[PDB]
């Protein structure tokens, strides 16, 4: 989920896009 | 972009800068 995606690894610029859209 | 962990509150900056204008959650 939102704060695991990128704190539990780096995550990407799309994966970090998928909060809005 | 950054290549680090954003452990909630930092996300919000890397989130502000990405989806700020459209909002996110």
């Amino acid at each position: 989920g939102i704060v695991e995606q990128c704190c539990t690894s780096i995550c990407s610029l799309y994966q970090l896009e998928n909060y809005c859209n | 972009f950054v290549n680090q962990h954003l452990c909630g509150s930092h996300l919000v900056e890397a989130l502000y800068l990405v989806c700020g204008e459209r909002g996110f959650f």
